[PDB]
């Protein structure tokens, strides 16, 4: 009944030097029934990614809304959308149906183009913005994913080693977790390059 | 949540702890709750965060508006009766739970709305979970005519009560001071009493622990 | 909240406690309950201060319009305007006001206007929590064209009375006097009503 | 309606050593959002060097607390002052539990100290009896937080050998006590930051064939 | 099963480097009216307890008769009743809670909040707390009610930790204790003006002020408080 | 959870997983759900775990001391008879439980017994139990055959469960093999189904759809 | 519930659907054929709500034909299927939801691949191998996850299928009167009559 | 319902309106809620009649046996009765009784045993449905040790005042007045109570 | 529910019970026997909740026995009957009700009769030429109705059953994996074991 519990799925994002990464698992189910093994919850407009997790029919519909967004935004504007605005743009989307909101959990990562500062975000299903410099987690996993960040979590982490903490903490956080697992996907960005990995997982 | 507005001499000050939580979880350790409507008019809020955050932008637009029609510096009178015309046409959905300070041309203000749209007026209110905790303090130490340090200091302990005594709030404390003839002053982090000890251990792992079955590189450009 | 405006012979006098509550919390202990809709046509509110403060708002609005174009309203037209908005929305409402004011021609008057939106003229009236325990305290030491000092004490007395047994009713006396001669605002400590 | 049951919060943890187990826990008690104290021990020595915590409802925690205590007083009377293992003290806190299988102790209990052959053990139970021996444990707020950490900085759980492509498991290196403590601190830190219900002291339990060794540390406040 | 009546509010007390300090106002509440203004809620037991009791009065006085007894059988063949076998505020303590949890297990609470404050013969300050639920805590302050609420965040400023106990006299814990209870008359709708306050020191023994009032009321400033926003006069 | 147990040649398979979750919380994965009622007869866990692990326990009792009256190994058929009676007492009250009681005697020869908290005592030959039940089933009725070998059989459930962990959200964790003889029963190990899938899937060929 | 399953071997994609249809205490008729070409390379299954079933088939189907005409071009079944989506997420929070489910298998002429796509009465959907709705997964997933091999001949898909049929008919409680099946491949969409036995 | 018993110096007096409702109907309109336990020791009877009536019965009769075996009982004695009746059962009664009594050592004593089954010795006390109007007027006008006469008149007006307000009281107003003297009842009718 | 049969021909008692065991969403067996020999010449099938069915079955059974070992003689249907009923009508009014239906066939060796009872579990019993209990009756009482007589064969009767039992395979929703058929006559009890095809 909680739609927000019905598909399952987790997303974690967090920043080191030069760079962010947001990883999230890949099982697409209902309730019990596994049902795909390849629902990736991210996506990228540019060099912004963004990661959904929550009702799935929703986490399809945002995507689908922030990428017109996104392609219109760059027409007019003629740059593609930073991190920053993309959150505004985000949350203000999401609190536009405030009583009668899409169920979802919605994480932000990305670099800024001109200032190189790296960046994430989180937030709730209405727009409610969280903004913290370390990690954000979603998903039906989030206690799990919070123990882990937090004790796994170190700041200034270099690409190769932030991998491998993401990893980790999602992981571990998933394998305590029913509705999720099945597949994992990390995304380690950086300034000029994007590295994409899949991670071998227990498939229970 | 909690957050306390204190009216001093010559201006007004406002505070605020900076713990956002998902039920039991503490999501931001640090989120701002003092949101500025002008300038001179800041507000803090408690109850749906999202709600407190639209409700605040909407209205500041508002009053960026106004104001420019009008050629005036916006009056916190203005905000009050723009929050409470709207919270209460809402009848309540709108969780937000404000306590708007701010100086302007007439004065001084200090004033709390409930999300049903009714409004107070006092020297010293506070609201959120840790309103008691922090209310209590206020009723014990507060007296007419602080000095603006006075009052931060009040307004500062308040909030403290707040974050040991409620577990509803916690981390750091956040201020606000409009004094009437200078500018607005956001005092953030003016207190960080929380501060998590050094882990016992490092939990970096060594490269190449984890297992990866395909790699590739994505393309971010057109 | 305990609140009454009493008639006397030059004019009448509004009274009510300080007291707003959420529950057992006392949210605001000076709460001032004596609304202003017009110079000399002020209104006691109790229930939801929500439903109240705004149904105040579009009368004193309604009121300064009527003004402008007509001149000064009197109490009966301050009145219908309430009864009118209460009456009209009585499902999504919560209030019980008292209206009292002060005019040359018709001295004081008072006007109840209760949950159901409908209107009474009467020569003092109580309302809130604490009114049910000074009914009879009230019908018993009312008297018709008292003096400003007699009916001071009368409000005093009564809402100490009020204050005393409901406990959704205490901080500080406050009233408010219309008479031809102006607006007077008078306030009564815990101090001095307590023990009478 | 009168319910019968509440929540105080808190977190167990209990870790079992290659000769040595601890029983560590917070000490803060609460309800709702209010702290109702700082310091209320909830890990308690037996006696037979059994070390115990049942955490959920204090009221709860408590009757059954003292029911096994005294449980073992008599174990002692009808029979011959015999030490009460582990095991056989698991088995008849099954029972405890289970009498009340129709208006349960709200708890999740957990129990530690040495089997009879001097190795580290630690068993936990279903608030209505279901029990089974483990490597280490955790329960109540927090568990879901401590849990996965555990796993991974315990357990080894999916890390692997740099080098191998992911074919060849972490070796199962066994901890020392001494170690074993770092990480159940940080447990408790980590858990303090994100769960408000837990915080302001850890006290762990250390059981060798030596005894019982408590040893207490402090946690973040607010 | 049942559903308090008539009640009282909370009780606040906290230790000090030689003893504790208890009080409550004396107001027995029938929900919204304050309907019984003379009711004592602190009982002493003897020469080193006092028991403070909130919620359901009738099951407070119940309890009080059931502390009565407890005095006159320790008597029974107890030579020593009034010495080394006395009733310690611990015993005390202990026989309540054990009730209140009987009650609870048997959905028929004693519909109460209680604080027993006490010196053992030792010289230990004793405060623990016991609810309708059979919960049980102790802590340097404790208080029910709003007092939980307001008080102990007031209190917990003198005493902290238990190492602040031992730096603490008894004019700064009674004037704390008493400054609670004004903020509490001010906050608490159910509150009341008078209380009574105890004291059960390891030398002084057993003090009990009855009657006292919250004084040094701050309400002056309630006159430049006008309107509810834009109201002018 | 998933539990499943077929009677065959060479005697009974008893294979069930480990997981125990609360809500979507996977509170271990390293349960027992196979109580050891005594060395000949084997009942398995689903529904409540202190049900199961209880009444099931004391049924080891029981037996004993119907063996200690009558000199006499206690049959299936009435081991599994006490526990159901004894199940069928407290009906109403919200116990819950379905479990196989699993013994291979002279007299019976391997028998399995389906018993479960509504008082529903049957006697079968394949029995799956669990909110995998599907799943295992599915692996089952398809390549269930009387003449198995041990080897083969003890595959067979191990792979149905392994089936069953794959898709069922609940279920997971590793696997427990128990093969029950006249001479009583054989626990044939632990097998983390982490580890699990991917050796089969490698060697079998199946769950393509997965990638490794 | 009804079954719908589908299965897309290398060159076509299977579709099998129950003939059952039950309305309260008896079945109306053991016949039935739960599905609607879409254009001639894509077709749809689907299983729900009474009336809402048909109602909404026939609506895509309309849909999906006009467009073909409009603009002389046979859709991708990707495209028909993401169009689907839509029109279901879209009713999920209208006044009174569609409470329809559907496989859509399709023959991309363009890719020379054939597809098979799952979507909920929710708007979830998802591209698989073989795929199934309401409880008709937790029955034949099992078989299908063993068995399945990208590189089966449409003959193997339909054994395959069998003996998913088959363990239904087994251990489901309800008598869906067996199923119809249909194969869409290059050259079209064509119904197995041999299903029955084969 | 509207009940009360006053102290004074010669004894006291229990004084009650006369009204039994169902509803709006009222059943009986010359109810008698002043009820004899012992010679000396009445009560006033609020709530269910048929739960009152039945305590009271019970109570009666165990003063009864009190007396046979122990001498006449004193009014803390009927009334630890009462209250053991109300408190053990609260769960099954809607009973709010006022025990008063007269006693040579004691003079008169008043007890109220609300709602909970508590026990509370007061001066005076009232209760029932019409209470709530006159607890400013009573507050108000009691004075110690008055004089016979001087009660009677006070609880005639707090009485009148509670039937005016509340529909559930009315009828006569019933006394019964308890002295070293003896007993006395008294009965005043609408036509004098109706305009104080 | 299951399904449960009774036909009483003009030398025995003809009674046919589903073989189907279903538990929540799987049929766990398909060859159950929803019936109990009271005496060699009474025999009672039964249907309803889980536990209470075999269990009243059971206890019915044994007091049925143990009259025989006391008395040295056989209850007559009519009073093994109405024994039945008295026990259930018993449960009606208790703390937890069996919730069993049963139908008792009976040869009585005394009026050289056959007889079928049929007992609901409120205890409502009833004599019939042919019953059933649930549904059962709803879709083939038209058929007994129309094509039994008193004087048919024990052969009359299996066709009669099989009819019937083919009605239901064809308009009933739930499958209840065919049926055990057993006939009471003076003899005894035998099982039809060629109720598959006869
Ligand atoms: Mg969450
Ligand atoms: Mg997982
Ligand atoms: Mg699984
Ligand atoms: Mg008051
Ligand atoms: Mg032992
Ligand atoms: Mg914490
Ligand atoms: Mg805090
Ligand atoms: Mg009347």
């Amino acid at each position: 009944s909680d739609p927000s519990s019905i598909n399952g799925g987790i997303v974690v994002a967090m920043t080191g030097k030069d760079c962010v990464a947001i990883a999230c698992d890949l099982r697409l189910g209902s309730q019990s029934l596994g049902v795909s093994n390849k629902f990736e919850k991210i996506f990228h407009y540019g060099h912004v990614f963004l990661g959904i997790t929550g009702l799935a029919t929703d986490v399809t519909t945002l995507n689908e809304m922030f990428r017109y967004k996104t392609n219109l935004y760059k027409l007019k504007e003629e740059r593609a959308i930073e991190p920053e605005t993309f959150t505004q743009l985000v949350s203000s989307s999401l609190y536009e149906r405030r009583f009668g909101p899409y169920f979802v959990g919605p994480v932000v990562a990305g670099i800024n183009s001109k200032s190189g500062k790296p960046f994430i975000a989180g937030f709730d299903l209405i727009g409610c913005i969280d903004e913290a410099k370390d990690f954000i987690v979603s998903g039906t996993a989030s206690d799990q994913l919070f123990g882990m960040c937090e004790s796994l979590y170190e700041p200034n982490l270099e690409p190769e080693d932030l991998f491998e903490t993401i990893s980790q903490a999602l992981l571990n956080a998933a394998d305590r977790d029913a509705l999720s697992g099945w597949g994992a996907v990390v995304y380690i960005i950086k300034k000029d390059e994007v590295v994409k990995r899949y991670l071998k997982m227990r498939q229970d | 949540t909690t957050i306390v507005g204190v009216k001093f001499n010559n201006g007004v000050v406002i505070a605020a702890d900076t713990r956002s939580t998902q039920g039991p979880i503490v999501a931001d350790k640090n989120c701002a709750k003092l949101h500025r409507i002008s300038p001179k008019i800041w507000c803090a809020g408690a109850g749906t965060a999202a709600d407190t955050e639209a409700v605040t932008q909407l209205i500041g637009s508002n009053i960026e508006l106004h104001s420019l029609y009008t050629s005036r510096e916006p009056r916190v009178v203005s905000a009050l009766q723009m929050l409470k015309q709207h919270l209460f046409k809402y009848q309540g959905h709108i969780g937000a739970y404000l306590i708007v300070a701010g100086v302007d041309p007439t004065g001084s203000h200090l004033f709390s709305i409930h999300a049903h749209g009714s409004t107070d007026v006092g020297y010293y209110l506070s609201l959120g979970s840790g309103s008691l905790a922090a209310m209590a303090v206020l009723e014990s130490h507060w007296k007419q005519d602080l000095t603006k340090e006075e009052a931060i200091k009040l307004a500062s302990d308040a909030i403290q009560a707040g974050i040991w005594n409620d577990l509803g709030s916690g981390s750091n404390v956040d201020v606000c001071v409009m004094e009437i003839g200078k500018d607005a002053e956001y005092l953030r982090n003016y207190l960080t009493p929380n501060v998590r000890e050094e882990k016992q251990k490092s939990y970096k792992f060594p490269r190449g622990t984890t297992a990866v079955l395909k790699e590739s590189i994505v393309n971010i450009c057109d | 909240t305990s609140i009454m405006a009493v008639t006397f012979k030059d004019g009448v006098i509004l009274g009510a406690d300080s007291r707003t509550t959420t529950g057992a919390y006392i949210a605001n202990r000076v709460t001032d309950k004596l609304t202003r809709v017009h110079d000399k046509i002020w209104c006691c509110r109790s229930g939801s201060a929500a439903d109240t403060q705004a149904i105040a708002d579009i009368v004193q609005y309604h009121l300064e319009l009527y003004t402008s174009q007509y001149g000064t309203p009197s109490t009966e037209t301050a009145a219908s305007v309430f009864k009118e908005l209460c009456y009209e929305n009585k499902d999504n409402l919560t209030a019980g006001i008292i209206v009292a004011g002060y005019d040359d021609k018709n001295k004081g008057e008072v006007y109840t206007i209760p949950l159901g939106g409908s209107v009474h003229k009467l020569p003092y009236a109580i309302a809130g929590s604490g009114s049910t325990f000074i009914y009879g305290y009230c019908d018993k030491n009312f008297r018709e064209n008292m003096s400003k000092e007699e009916t001071v004490d009368f409000i005093k007395h009564s809402l100490s009375q009020a204050i005393k047994w409901d406990g959704s009713s205490g901080g500080v006396i406050r009233m408010v006097v219309l008479t031809a001669a102006g607006v007077e605002r008078l306030i009564f400590y815990p101090d001095e009503y307590e023990q009478l | 309606q009168f319910n019968p049951y509440g929540d105080n919060g808190g977190t167990i943890l209990g870790i079992a050593g290659e000769d040595f187990a601890v029983l560590a826990g917070d000490t803060r008690n609460i309800t709702d959002y209010s702290i109702n104290s700082r310091y209320e021990p909830k890990v308690f020595d037996c006696g037979d060097n059994i070390v115990m915590s049942a955490n959920g409802f204090a009221a709860d925690g408590d009757a059954l607390v003292k029911r096994f205590k005294n449980s073992v007083k008599w174990y002692h009377f009808d029979h011959n002052d015999k030490k009460l293992s582990i095991n056989s003290a698991a088995r008849n806190i099954q029972h405890l539990l289970y009498g009340k299988r129709f208006f349960p102790y709200y708890v999740h209990t957990i129990i530690a100290g040495l089997d009879e052959d001097g190795k580290g053990a630690v068993y936990s139970f279903d608030p209505v009896g279901s029990y089974e021996r483990e490597q280490c444990r955790a329960g109540g707020a927090a568990a879901s937080l401590i849990m996965p950490f555990l796993d991974n900085q315990v357990n080894f759980k999916n890390q692997y050998e740099p080098g191998t492509n992911g074919k060849v498991k972490k070796p199962l290196k066994y901890l020392s006590v001494e170690e074993v403590i770092k990480l159940v601190r940080d447990s408790f830190t980590s858990a303090t930051e994100r769960h408000i219900q837990v915080g302001d002291g850890l006290e762990i339990l250390i059981v060798t064939k030596d005894g019982v060794r408590k040893e207490f540390y402090e946690l973040k406040r607010d | 099963t049942q559903q308090p009546i008539v009640t009282g509010t909370s009780v606040i007390s906290m230790k000090y480097d030689n003893g504790v300090i208890i009080a409550a106002d004396n107001l027995g509440s029938y929900g919204s009216l304050l309907r019984f203004n003379g009711v004592e809620r602190l009982i002493p037991v003897g020469d080193n307890t006092v028991v403070g009791i909130s919620g359901d009065i009738s099951d407070m006085q119940h309890i009080e008769r059931l502390l009565k007894d407890l005095v006159t059988e320790n008597a029974y063949d107890n030579p020593l009743a009034d010495a080394e076998e006395a009733l310690e505020p611990s015993y005390i303590f202990e026989y309540l809670a054990t009730v209140m949890y009987q009650r609870r297990s048997k959905m028929n609470p004693l519909w109460n909040a209680i604080i027993v404050a006490g010196v053992q013969s030792n010289g230990d300050q004793f405060l623990r707390y016991v609810n309708l639920l059979g919960v049980t805590y102790s802590s340097p302050t404790l208080a029910t009610g709003f007092g939980a609420h307001m008080a102990n965040p007031l209190l917990r400023k003198v005493v902290d930790r238990e190492s602040d106990i031992p730096k603490t006299t008894v004019q700064v814990a009674e004037e704390a204790i008493v400054n609670a209870m004004r903020v509490l008359y001010y906050r608490d709708a159910r509150s009341s003006r008078n209380f009574s306050l105890a004291i059960i020191d390891k030398n002084t023994g057993l003090t009990f002020k009855k009657n006292l009032q919250v004084e040094n009321m701050k309400w002056d400033f309630a006159k430049d408080i006008k309107g509810y926003g834009t109201q002018k006069i | 959870t998933t539990t499943l147990a077929f009677r065959f040649q060479g005697g009974i398979i008893v294979a069930v997983d480990s997981r125990a979750t609360a809500g979507n919380w996977v509170a271990s994965q390293t349960v027992k759900k196979v109580i050891e009622i005594n060395p000949f007869l084997l009942g398995t866990m689903a529904g409540g775990a202190a049900d199961c692990q209880f009444w099931e326990t004391w049924l080891g009792s029981q037996c004993r001391l119907h063996e200690l009256r009558e000199k006499e190994r206690i049959s299936v058929a009435a081991a599994s008879k006490i526990l159901s009676n004894l199940v069928y007492q407290y009906k109403g009250a919200g116990l819950s439980m379905g479990t196989m009681i699993c013994g291979y005697t002279r007299k019976e020869g391997p028998t399995i017994y389906y018993v479960d908290s509504d008082g529903t005592r049957l006697k079968g030959d394949i029995f799956c139990v669990g909110s995998g039940q599907t799943f295992a089933y599915g692996v089952l009725d398809s390549n269930y055959k009387w003449d198995l070998s041990v080897e083969d059989a003890l595959y067979l459930g191990k792979r149905s469960i392994l089936a069953a962990a794959h898709r069922d959200a609940y279920s997971g964790g590793s696997v427990n093999l128990y093969h029950v003889t006249e001479d009583g029963w054989i626990y044939h190990g632990n097998h983390d189904v982490g580890e699990l899938f991917w050796k089969v899937k490698e060697e079998e060929g199946s769950f393509n759809n997965v990638i490794g | 519930m009804d079954i719908i399953l589908g299965i897309r071997v290398q060159d076509s994609v299977i579709l099998a659907s129950s003939k059952a249809v039950t309305r309260g205490i008896s079945v109306l008729k053991d016949s039935d054929d739960k599905t609607r070409q879409l254009s001639p390379h894509t077709l749809m299954s689907f299983a729900g709500e009474a009336g809402d079933t048909v109602q909404f088939a026939e609506y895509i189907q309309a849909n999906i034909q006009l467009y073909s005409i409009r603009e002389d071009y046979e859709l991708s079944p990707q495209a028909v299927s993401s169009f689907v989506r839509q029109e279901l997420a879209k009713s999920i929070r209208s006044r009174r939801p569609y409470q329809v489910n559907v496989l859509i298998g399709g023959y991309d002429k363009k890719k020379n691949k054939p597809e098979l796509y799952q979507i909920d009465y929710l708007g979830t959907k998802v591209e698989l191998p073989y795929g199934a709705h309401g409880y008709s997964g937790f029955y034949t997933f099992s078989l299908l996850d063993h068995h399945y091999r990208p590189d089966m001949t449409t003959e193997e898909g339909l054994d395959l299928l069998k003996l998913c049929v088959q363990e239904l008919e087994k251990r489901m409680p309800m008598d869906f009167k067996g199923v119809i099946v249909k194969i869409v491949d290059k050259d079209g969409i064509r119904q197995v009559d041999d299903f029955q036995a084969q």
